[PDB]
């Protein structure tokens, strides 16, 4: 329709106004093909001509359908915006009307209604706890209340997906516990689906989840999504390794038990890629994730051992980015913690000694202070062993006892203390 | 992915 295209507001103002709803119709569409622009769609033009009012009460026209789906797509777009614009289509009413229209015969308006309600849904925590008091949930799970889901239209289940992610996203607060509870058996049976898109969309749902309390990761664990999310974890389409990952970094940030189920379902064997992965935040979030499992029980450390990803530890730590380092160090000095001596003795033989001391020479504190505690943790196992000169005589020959002596004259207390105690103690 | 527009 060449006849509602470059229109002024001006113009759309005056056809919205006229008593005509076919008038009106035209100006709607008019108005969405403005907002559907690439270029700076006039979003706060449309908002200042006090249109939204007039838009929401078109979605109350069941008896003119195209006006219905061109005020919802013209909302949709003003939701889109800022949180001052999403804000103003809330203002307008538009939460219930939306609502309505979730049960709409026209599967394309029904659709614009699950698009809008998502963008509105994103926006907070609070929009997402307002979406789910006017009552969103039990009919966004209606539209896949279906025996197969390849039945629905591929857009349609999509749009679905990313809502439902949107209403399980965001914390303080985070999702009520009840609308959870509601969400979680339509997400798991999303989470199995052959869509990427959806795949995706359903990893970072799980990974919001996920991302808070043991009592929240436990709600997820018990669904036993855990093996869908480690077969997710080796897929070949990096928009779904990357929120798998993210979700099962989060559980083993839970209880031991709970780390426990992401190791019997076989995730260790996808480190060694996830480890050496040429996608720098793969590589982060993977030793990030390997730092909580090494922060477990002796058995873990020993399962982690077991499956040769000690020499990957030290692979990151020698050469990687930066951050991935910070990790890697972490990783190190959880494994120093909680492990027995043969396992630190491993450690060693695999070669920790040489890339921790390169990372002395950061310009970062914390990962300073991380690395001190990891050679302390290494001593008081070679201590116990009678091998500390042994080790001394490895730190010295790297160029190690160099730059633990130029810690002591560091401006922190804790480096300070620390590089002291160790050369009057070992050196 | 936050909001998108149609």
């Amino acid at each position: 329709n060449q006849g509602t295209v470059n229109w002024s507001v001006e113009d759309i103002v005056k056809g919205i106004n006229s008593n005509n709803l076919e008038s009106q119709l035209q100006a709607t569409q008019a108005a969405r093909k403005l907002l559907s622009r690439e270029k700076q769609p006039p979003i706060d033009n449309i908002i200042r001509a006090g249109l939204i009012p007039k838009f929401v009460s078109f979605l109350g026209k069941t008896d003119c359908s195209p006006i219905q789906f061109e005020s919802a797509w013209a909302l949709t777009n003003i939701a889109s915006g800022t949180s001052e614009q999403t804000k103003a289509v809330v203002d307008g009413g538009a939460i219930p009307a939306f609502i309505s229209l979730l049960a709409s015969p026209h599967a394309h308006i029904s659709e614009q209604a699950v698009w809008a309600l998502g963008n509105i849904a994103g926006d907070g925590s609070a929009f997402r706890d307002l979406v789910i008091k006017h009552g969103a949930i039990d009919p966004l799970l209606a539209l896949l209340a279906v025996p197969d889901l390849s039945t629905l239209a591929c857009g349609y289940l999509r749009n679905l997906t990313w809502t439902l992610s949107n209403l399980c996203r965001n914390k303080n607060p985070a999702p009520p516990l009840d609308a959870v509870e509601q969400i979680l058996p339509t997400l798991v049976r999303l989470l199995h689906h052959n869509d990427p898109e959806v795949l995706a969309d359903s990893c970072w749902a799980i990974s919001y989840l996920t991302d808070g309390p043991n009592e929240r990761i436990e709600m997820v664990v018990k669904k036993g999504v855990v093996p869908q999310l480690v077969k997710l974890l080796g897929a070949t389409e990096l928009p779904i390794v990357t929120p798998a990952l993210r979700a099962i970094g989060n559980i083993v940030t839970g209880t031991d038990e709970q780390t426990q189920k992401v190791i019997d379902a076989g995730a260790l064997a996808v480190f060694p890629s996830l480890l050496t992965n040429p996608k720098t935040n793969i590589q982060k979030e993977a030793t990030w994730t390997m730092s909580n499992i090494t922060a477990g029980r002796q058995d873990q450390i020993q399962q982690v051992v077991n499956h040769g990803l000690v020499p990957f530890l030290v692979g990151v730590l020698s050469k990687a980015d930066f951050k991935t380092q910070k990790e890697a160090a972490w990783a190190i000095t959880n494994y120093t913690s909680g492990g027995t001596v043969e396992q630190i003795v491993y450690l060693v033989h695999c070669g920790i000694i040489e890339p921790l001391m390169n990372l002395l020479s950061a310009k970062d504190t914390k990962i300073i202070q991380v690395i001190l505690d990891a050679i302390s943790n290494i001593f008081q196992a070679a201590e116990k062993l009678g091998e500390t000169e042994k080790l001394s005589i490895m730190i010295e020959e790297c160029g190690g006892l160099d730059k633990i002596e130029a810690l002591q004259r560091h401006e922190n207390e804790s480096v300070y203390k620390a590089s002291l105690n160790l050369i009057e103690k070992y050196f | 992915l936050g909001k998108r527009k149609y």
